[PDB]
RNA sequence: UACCGUGAGGGAAAGGUGAAAAGAACCUCGAAAGAGGAGUGCAAUAGACCCUGAACCCGUCUGCCUACAAGCGGUAGGAGCGCCAGGUGUGACUGCGUGCCUUUUGCAUAAUGAACCUACGAGUUACUGUUUGUGGCAAGGUUAAUUGUUA
RNA sequence: AUUGACCGAUGGAGUGAGGGCAUGGGUGCUAAGGUCCAUGUCCGAGAGGAGAAGAAUCCGGACCACCGGCUAAGGUCCCG
RNA sequence: AUAGUAUAUCGGUAGGGGAGCAUUCCAGCGACGUAGAAGGGAAAAGGGCGACUUUUUCUGGAGUUUCUGGAAAAGC
């Protein structure tokens, strides 16, 4: 089976043992568990359950792997030609690595 | 104790340095505006004028 | 402290398997010399000697005598006279050497610079 | 009259596509076995077309 | 650090590329060509990828019976230039029909296609015939009612 | 004392010239040409990060349009039926379902049709 | 000093082998220039223009791409192929995109400016005021020239 | 009612070549991408979207990231 | 920025204000180096953000440097 669930404002396909990268979760340590009860569609080999608001009974439980994973560095450049204005900053996005255990 | 000297907070300050690039906010025209008498080297105010 | 001695020992052991000859500071322009190097690149040595001997370019006579040296270096490092049809030019390159600057007068008192260029030539041979 | 711009490396090298040294037209001498230019007298032996032409001392 | 859920692009080894035969027996020229262009582009494929050739090869038959409305056959002026001074020339849709259907359809379908290298390739996937007779039975062309599009 | 930052001044140039590898001609290695080209490229990237979200939503909608039309429904009517029924599946998920799992997409259509 | 000027006069560039010359006997190819060896030496890719040895600029080789294709040359996507377990080189095809500086009401501007690289290059110091951040002493605060002791 | 937007003292400035549009006018020919004033506004010093491509017309004020969603002006045959 | 995490705010030329990095040398407490310093080539990784920093390996063959404070021939 696979499911679509809204984890941290993002809808993802989830299967048992996937190691998904999601937006950074605050106040977690490696090995902690997290629940996600926002299943929109369930597709277990032939029969589809479409959630109107939600599937209402489906959820996924994940084991946190890495509390803090940093995305690649992106250079943010602003410039207005012939005016002298110029600035350059660096950005890294923050993620959390989770391993899906059960698709209950 | 010559290895750990410290002055009082807010007692020393760095000096202004102009004409050294855009990021400082003091480069290019170096706080002088664009043209006219006041922008030139050697301008001084005529006190009574 | 023996580091540069150990770096240099490996450099010398590899040179025993490389057969080559060099021409340094030839007083002619590198671009014209390159025209000759493209002609004999990757060509059997016996055929290249005749090609260089009857070439209409003046740079060929210098190169012909350097190929003869490269073959002789091969036989010294291999301990036998080379066969016929055996060796060939496996590598050749021309590099610009140091320039001699001169003056040539021009009208109305002006003077221009003349460059008298030089080049280096290196040839490798292989069986 | 004047170049508006310097030529790039690519443009200069593209023009030089047709700058080639001409190879000699060589033949082997049936007498000497040496290379000589076709339709000329062999400078080594002096022969030409099977006959002696320049008896060299 | 990376993207887990990602959108997949079709490539040369994953596209469908079917053969279809359509019928121009009584269709308006520009309205039928607007649909043929969608077919060649792959706008009807759920795996549509804009940088790859994913559409269907199209065969048009009975193209000599296309219909143009109004006073368009000898009222619509085309313009072109030879490149010589005083070199502008005029021609009409009927002037193309004399050459053949494949010379009017190709011009009309072109101009409804992307103006790039990919569009130049996919116009070659169109084959236009006057009569009902063609030779592609080795490709097993499928039948499609253009009115169903 | 006399202060000249030879090594530091030259290191700033060398770091940027690693970023201009792969450019055409003098734009890859000549300092004032290359730095000009690199700075212009950074302005494109800020604008193109935004346009990425526009281009990918347009591609999701096009694929959804083709899949819906194979089931007798246009994109505008299918979307109107989903929003009427409270279904909150986003366009990225639906397009993926349209392309790679056509049987699940057909169940969403059969729920609102 | 060289060099320039009739003359008064003007006026450069140019440091570094190695601890020690031990500064390369002798052989090979060459008419000999040059090299390949040998030998000295910690090191000769320290070989005389010799410590280190960057850029612009110039070659050879290897990998990928390129002869139906049209614009500031990148940027965001994206197959295939080649190397070393998901990193790296390349980039078929697609979207968007008229350099930079200065001066201007306003510049892709056919307004100014630069061949390129390396190096050089432009708000500094003294004194006298004034405002302010931080301190000492406080109805008082502070010495100037100079003098004594020591060194 | 109002994120506080006003004033005094005192340290530091820049500016004193403006421009388009709408409205009320003078001048001009009820000409000018003209010129001179007044009231707003925008460009100047402002990116994004529509208008094929346009400094100031229409929508809209960019802290950074996102392969999420709703809309504005304007649109929904194809290029799009 | 205000209140002590909450509310607001964060497009910018002339121009005003705040906080930092690198460079040369000095004082102090201390470290590193022929078992390989500085410099030069390559690669990898870091930083509320950045000016920049760190590590590995090749070359190189003798000097170099952390922190706190101080002074400028202090950045194209
Ligand atoms: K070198
Ligand atoms: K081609
Ligand atoms: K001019
Ligand atoms: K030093
Ligand atoms: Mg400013
Ligand atoms: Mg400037
Ligand atoms: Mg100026
Ligand atoms: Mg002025
Ligand atoms: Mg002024
Ligand atoms: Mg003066
Ligand atoms: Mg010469
Ligand atoms: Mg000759
Ligand atoms: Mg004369
Ligand atoms: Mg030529
Ligand atoms: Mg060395
Ligand atoms: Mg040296
Ligand atoms: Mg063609
Ligand atoms: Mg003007
Ligand atoms: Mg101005
Ligand atoms: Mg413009
Ligand atoms: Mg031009
Ligand atoms: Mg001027
Ligand atoms: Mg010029
Ligand atoms: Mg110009
Ligand atoms: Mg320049
Ligand atoms: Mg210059
Ligand atoms: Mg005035
Ligand atoms: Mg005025
Ligand atoms: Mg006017
Ligand atoms: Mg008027
Ligand atoms: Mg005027
Ligand atoms: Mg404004
Ligand atoms: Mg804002
Ligand atoms: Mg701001
Ligand atoms: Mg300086
Ligand atoms: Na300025
Ligand atoms: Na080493
Ligand atoms: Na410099
Ligand atoms: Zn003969």
């Amino acid at each position: 089976m696979y499911v679509i669930v809204d984890i941290q404002g993002q809808q993802m396909k989830v299967e048992q043992g996937r190691r998904l990268f999601v937006h950074h979760i605050k106040d977690v340590e490696s090995g902690a568990s997290v629940e996600f009860d926002k299943v929109l569609l369930v597709d277990n080999n032939g029969a589809i359950t479409v959630g109107s608001p939600l599937v209402e009974g489906a959820k996924v439980v994940c084991e946190v792997l890495t509390p803090l994973v940093k995305g690649d560095k992106v250079l943010i450049f602003h410039k207005k030609r012939r005016k002298g204005y110029r600035k350059l900053n660096g950005h890294r996005q923050q993620f959390t690595e989770i391993l899906v255990k059960e698709v209950v | 104790n010559l290895s750990s000297l410290k002055p009082a907070e807010g007692a020393v300050k760095s000096r202004k340095r102009i004409g050294r690039g855009p990021g400082s906010g003091l480069g290019g025209t170096s706080t002088r505006g664009h043209k006219g008498a006041k922008s030139r080297s050697g301008y001084s105010k005529k006190i009574g004028f | 402290g023996a580091r540069k001695h150990n770096s240099a020992e490996a450099r010398k052991e590899a040179l025993k398997q490389m057969y080559f000859a060099k021409l340094r500071n030839v007083p002619t322009s590198p671009r014209k010399m390159r025209l000759v190097a493209d002609m004999i690149r990757g060509m059997e040595v016996n055929r290249a000697l005749g090609v260089l001997k009857f070439s209409n370019k003046e740079a060929s006579a210098r190169v012909e005598k350097l190929l003869r040296s490269a073959v002789a270096n091969w036989e010294e490092k291999n301990e036998r006279k080379a066969e016929e049809g055996e060796l060939f030019v496996s590598r050749i390159c021309v590099d610009g050497a140091s320039t001699l600057k001169r003056l040539r007068p021009a009208p109305q008192g002006r003077g221009y610079r003349i460059r008298k260029r030089s080049n280096h030539v290196t040839i490798y041979v292989d069986t | 009259a004047h170049p508006k711009r310097r030529q790039s490396k690519t443009r200069t090298a593209k023009r030089r596509t047709h700058d080639k040294a001409v190879m000699p037209t060589l033949a082997k001498c049936p007498n000497c076995g040496a290379w000589h230019i076709y339709h000329t007298v062999c400078g080594d032996c002096g022969y030409y077309r099977g006959k002696l032409a320049i008896e060299k001392e | 650090d990376t993207l887990s859920f990602k959108t997949i692009s079709a490539n040369k080894a994953t596209v469908t590329k079917e053969w279809v035969i359509v019928d121009a027996e009584g269709q308006t020229l520009g309205r039928m060509c607007a649909k043929v262009a969608k077919l060649l582009r792959g706008k009807y494929k759920p795996n549509f990828t804009p940088h790859v050739d994913c559409g269907d090869n199209v065969i048009v038959i009975n193209a000599d019976k296309i219909v143009l409305s109004g006073n368009k056959w000898d009222g619509r002026i085309y313009l072109r230039h030879t490149g010589y001074p005083g070199g502008q020339r005029q021609f009409t849709p009927r002037d193309f029909m004399n050459k053949g259907p494949e010379y009017l359809f190709r011009k009309v379908v072109k101009g409804m296609l992307p103006k790039n290298r990919l569009g130049a390739k996919i116009i070659g996937n169109l084959y236009v015939y006057a009569g009902t007779e063609h030779k592609h039975e080795a490709q097993q062309p499928r039948q499609l009612d253009i009115n169903s599009l | 004392p006399r202060s000249v930052n030879h090594v530091a001044s030259r290191a700033k140039r060398k770091r940027i010239l690693k970023l201009t590898r792969g450019y055409f001609g003098a734009r890859k290695n000549v300092w004032t040409v290359a730095k000009n080209t690199w700075e212009k490229g950074l302005t494109y990237a800020y604008r193109d990060r935004k346009s990425k979200k526009r281009n990918f939503r347009a591609l999701w909608i096009q694929r959804i349009n083709a899949a819906a039309r194979l089931e007798g429904m246009s994109y505008s009517r299918l979307m109107g039926a989903l929003h009427a029924n409270g279904i909150e599946i986003n366009r990225k998920v639906l397009a993926d379902l349209a392309m790679n799992h056509p049987e699940a997409f057909r169940a969403i259509v059969a729920k609102v049709k």
